């Protein structure tokens, strides 16, 4: 585990320790790596920057340069934390604690998302220690890379107005079923930039010399969408692909440095990673021994490493 | 048959064996006379391709 | 304590459990009461002799 | 002043280690000892009729 | 801090049954469907 | 299981770990005689893909491959080679009055041309040289080589910790990143910095120093450096030298086996970790 | 390591018994972890996903969805493997059968999709009881990310049509990778809808990024420094592609998310992270095609 412990530093107010008792397999963000350490940069004032607390999305880069850590043993003098960018090596999976109204599957991988749930805040109180707790919520990392983008294009949506103020909401969800609606309170404008530059500036490598030729054939996409089942659910309706319908451009030098096979490669390299680059990287996997299909919403599931 | 984990030692146990029919004719039949309740509430429901 | 069953194949290992819960008391206080009326006093205490 | 919280009750239930030669499903098998069943591909039974 | 076990015995035609009912006994609280 | 040995036989045509020290950060050198044919692919065409077909060609005339493949690459052998390269002449030059006098600079020639020949048809030299470990035994024969030199996790500096002391063998070397100081535990790093056409395609080997997630070194990787001005592009490649779980006994040296700066790096969980180049 | 069982089901022949004698170190990938196993998790018959044979997107969905177990030594009534994905890093060392490439010393091998080599070669089929084994391709990091873009761009020449992309040599070696006389046929409809993936999800982006970004920066330091990097790339961009294309915010930002919920999914899909390592110990450093090789857990 290579342990590292979090002391009780001052006082208890006694049915919060047993507010500490319940909260065994959820995650600490504590940004060392520390034999000891007090609990004052755990909770969400520490979170807080110089002035001003973070969006949800800046709640995103305020747990990027930090290190999340995994509640072992509850101590009324310690709690021991196993630290998870290291002190992952655990056949014995140490154990985390679904704090979730998604049932999730067996093998997903699980990234962690700040609370931004309507009804799961996951808000704990201590107030002889004044601090406010907000622990993440594990997800499964398709279902997380459902959530990132409508709140930065969410968020794009703040930057101009010029419609009218029916807007899609970006506030349904759907897995399986399941209706889920979000919070959208406040959109912090640096968060919302930065995280929309790296969408810009990503997009901007990922077309290459060799990915012109693909453009080509747009119009031959649709001549599948009437002749087949597969394309035609494939090709979105609230696409720009049915929009754009309504050439090689020659330049040719030398042609021995395949064309068509680099244009995959850079696309690749930064459309290709989208989903990381812009929200935490998952390390945790859905392994439970039992043979166990699914886990239940407040269960304790055995972890393993990267995914 | 063991295997160390986190926390501590795990030790698991297990019996191999078997069976056999061992009767020429048939044996063992099993009727079916009671029932609880449907699972299924029996319909109106679209498919959808 | 609960015991258990051990089964094969796909359906996963068991382990035992405990259990251990606590109760705990309630305090109730049931009420009786009477009356001496003002003449029986002192004729118990000896006075109106 | 005189207080005490005090410890009251504590209960255990038994738990019923229960043969298999007690049941009345004991008696359409004859379970045997055989060791090393593990070790065989094959020890099947061949009968007459 | 060879022996006698209970059993119930219905005796049908010119037969003799062991019939016994499990669940209160054997698979009660362990979170195994009756099978 | 927190103890390993690895192996591999090679020449000493390279390295030679009998004029290394006991602690070195070894690479390999996987796909060794590769790079006619990715000399020609990868490349946009105005780059004239005939370089390093003689390039590495004339790398193995100072070193037939024959049963001992070309392998082991020495921590040395790239720090001097881009002695002459990165911002630092003199001190980093200091590396190679370190090799010549006890390897050979006639393998570092051909090399330093390899250094701005594979750069130059866009075959970087991440990827190829890949991380084998810190040189526990030598049991090589005269002129030929077998070397252990334990990949496979911390315990090649615990069985050298218990026990290299795992030199960073140049004091520019071990970039002093995050002067911004705290307590905790040290993240390591192998960085290829890269100058594309600017300084006629650049090479750089050193090491970073941060308690920092992979996650917060790619913007990490975003600052710092005054070699964006390029346009190619795929720049400043990276993987994981792995975790010195102490910022405490880091050193300042410069005597080693010649008087070349070294600092001293005890205790080191090595988690061999993986490359990326994309921007 | 904790070593799981799988039971070799009720009557097989002797060369469905000698089909088992010519496993003995292969990849088997398998849904839970269950330490008595079945056969029946383990078949290709078991990656039925919508009713049909998965192609080779269904079976890389599930290729990075299961979990990867290696048969250490095999048996009569039991498959005992000591799975790769538990232990701690770098232990429990295991034994792989290698196929056409070296597998050098280093170089952290990928399982992958059997048919992009030869298709009904390593797909081992039980005669009695009617199964199919496929057992997936360990190749290493730099050529398992290298042939994976080349087919599915030769798919492209194949979709439409009118160099040759299948030369691709090794270190030393001349890779062949088109076995011709029946499997190209075969292989431009088994990759068939992940071509379709491949091109879908850059049709829509630069096509949405074409009307993204002239409707941004006007309704700024994301503004300027929006072509601070992309100086003569992206404006060139702008100005090779929207000449030779065709040219809505409230459907088209509903189709932000849609196309990177799409990205989101193929990185899963693409790339083919490492699994196990191959870091050996007192061996000749290079493997070869049907010889064993240590291979410890952890990249």
């Amino acid at each position: 585990c290579f342990e590292a412990d979090i002391a009780i530093p001052s006082g208890i107010s006694r049915p919060d320790a047993a507010a500490l008792q319940r909260c065994e397999g959820r995650v600490v963000f504590l940004p060392t790596i520390r034999r000891q350490l007090a609990l004052a940069d755990v909770a969400h004032e520490s979170f807080v920057s110089g002035g001003v607390s973070p969006d949800t999305l800046g709640l995103l880069l305020a747990y990027r340069r930090r290190f999340p850590a995994v509640i072992t043993r509850v101590l009324p003098t310690r709690i021991v934390a196993c630290p998870v960018d290291l002190g992952l090596t655990h056949a014995g999976t140490v154990n985390l604690r679904n704090t979730s109204p998604v049932d999730l599957c067996n093998g997903d991988p699980v990234s962690l998302v700040p609370p931004v749930f309507e009804g799961q805040a996951t808000d704990v109180r201590l107030e002889s220690l004044d601090l406010t707790l907000r622990f993440p919520v594990p997800l499964p990392t398709p279902l997380a890379r459902e959530i990132v983008a409508r709140l930065v294009a969410r968020g794009i949506r703040d930057l101009n107005p010029r419609t009218p103020g029916e807007l899609p909401d970006l506030n349904v969800l759907y897995y399986n079923g399941a209706r889920l609606s979000l919070v959208a309170d406040v959109q912090q404008l640096a968060s919302v930039n930065t995280e929309l530059r790296s969408l810009v500036l990503n997009m901007v490598y990922s077309i290459t010399e060799g990915t012109t030729l693909i453009l080509t054939l747009i119009p031959r996409l649709l001549a599948l969408s009437a002749q087949d089942g597969y394309v035609n659910a494939l090709l979105q309706m609230q696409s720009v692909t049915r929009e754009a319908a309504q050439a090689p451009m020659l330049m040719q030098d030398g042609e021995r440095r395949l064309p068509l096979y680099e244009a995959l490669v850079a696309w690749l390299a930064h459309a290709g990673q989208l989903g990381d680059i812009l929200a935490l990287a998952p390390a945790v996997r859905v392994c439970t021994f039992d043979g166990a299909a699914v886990v239940q919403s407040g269960d304790m599931a055995p972890v393993i490493r990267y995914p | 048959a063991r295997h160390e984990t986190g926390g501590g030692v795990n030790f698991t146990l297990t019996q191999p064996r078997g069976n056999v029919d061992l009767g020429v004719g048939y044996t063992a039949v099993a009727a079916t006379g009671t029932v609880r309740n449907p699972v299924t509430d029996m319909g109106n429901l679209p498919q959808n391709f | 304590h609960q015991p258990l069953i051990a089964r094969d194949g796909p359906h996963p290992v068991e382990q035992p459990v405990h259990n251990y819960m606590t109760k705990v008391i309630d305090r109730r206080a049931l009420n009786a009461a009477f009356s001496l009326a003002t003449e029986a006093i002192a004729l118990l205490t000896g006075e109106a002799l | 002043d005189v207080e005490f919280d005090a410890l009251l009750g504590s209960y255990c239930n038994t738990l019923s280690l229960v043969r298999f030669l007690e049941l009345g499903l004991s008696v359409a098998c004859v379970c045997t000892k055989f060791p090393e069943l593990a070790y065989m591909n094959e020890g099947r039974v061949q009968f007459e009729v | 801090e060879t022996t006698r076990v209970r059993a119930d015995l219905v005796a049908i035609g010119d037969r003799l049954v062991f019939l016994e009912a499990l669940e209160k006994r054997i698979y009660a609280a362990t979170n195994v469907p009756y099978p | 299981p927190r103890y390993h040995l690895t192996r591999q036989v090679t020449l000493t045509d390279l390295c030679q770990p009998n004029a290394e020290r006991a602690g070195a950060l070894l690479l390999a050198l996987r796909h060794p005689t590769d790079l006619p044919h990715l000399a020609r692919h990868r490349a946009p065409p105005g780059r004239q893909t005939e370089r390093l077909a003689e390039a590495w060609g004339q790398l193995l005339e100072a070193s037939e491959s024959g049963c001992a493949r070309a392998g082991l690459v020495s921590f040395n052998f790239l720090v001097a080679a881009c002695a002459a390269a990165y911002d630092a002449r003199d001190a980093a030059e200091a590396v190679r009055a370190h090799i010549t006098t006890n390897y050979a600079g006639a393998r570092l020639d051909r090399f330093s041309e390899c250094l701005r020949a594979m750069v130059h048809t866009h075959v970087f030299p991440h990827e190829v040289m890949r991380f084998f470990g810190g040189l526990v035994s030598w049991v090589t024969q005269d002129e030929l080589a077998s070397v252990t030199a334990v990949c496979s996790g911390p315990q090649e500096a615990t069985h050298t910790g218990h026990p290299v002391t795992i030199p960073a063998c140049a004091f520019v070397d071990l970039d002093a990143e995050l002067c911004l100081g705290g307590p905790g535990a040290a993240f390591l790093y192998l960085v290829f910095t890269y100058r594309q056409c600017r300084d006629q395609e650049l090479c750089c080997v050193y090491v970073v120093k941060s308690q920092l997630p992979p996650r917060g070194l790619e913007a990490a990787l975003e600052r710092l450096f005054g070699r964006l001005r390029i346009t190619t592009c795929t720049y400043a490649a990276f993987a994981e030298l792995g975790v010195m779980p102490d910022d405490s006994p880091r050193c300042l040296h410069r005597t080693e086996r010649v008087g070349v700066p070294v600092v001293i790096l005890e205790g080191v969980v090595w988690r061999p970790g993986g490359w990326r180049a994309c921007a």
